[PDB]
């Protein structure tokens, strides 16, 4: 399960500047 | 902003479904990111489905939709503690 909580951490963390992109525009 | 509120409400839900070995509050906010970030029910849904085998789409598509409601009731003015307790109703399944 340890690879599954990573790769939930890593889409976290994309989201996180997906959001980031949109609030700089 | 209601995101905070949102993370709480879903990670509620989320405590719900039986046999869900997660950790329930990055869960939560990776549906919470996916919606604030223009996610629709079935793209969250489908999101989801590949990272929850386990899970059955239905019931996937019960906490997503739940989010939508909550975030909608949250704009109305209801408070996240009355949203919480609807769905602490609802998991348990209970009036008590
Ligand atoms: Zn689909
Ligand atoms: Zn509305």
């Amino acid at each position: 399960t340890a690879s599954k909580m990573k790769l939930l951490k890593k889409k976290i963390e994309e989201q996180r500047e997906i959001l980031q992109k949109t609030h700089h525009k | 902003q209601y995101t905070e509120n949102l993370k709480v409400i879903v990670a509620e839900k989320l405590a719900g479904i039986p046999n869900f070995n997660e950790d329930i509050k990055y869960v939560a906010e990776y549906i919470v990111l996916l919606i604030v970030n223009g996610g629709t029910v079935e793209s969250v849904v489908d999101e989801l489905a590949s990272l929850f085998d386990s899970v059955s789409r239905d019931t996937l598509a019960n906490v997503v939709q739940t989010a939508f409601f909550a975030l909608e009731a949250l704009q109305q003015g209801e408070s996240a503690e009355n949203i919480v307790s609807k769905i602490r109703m609802m998991n348990a399944q209970s009036l008590g």
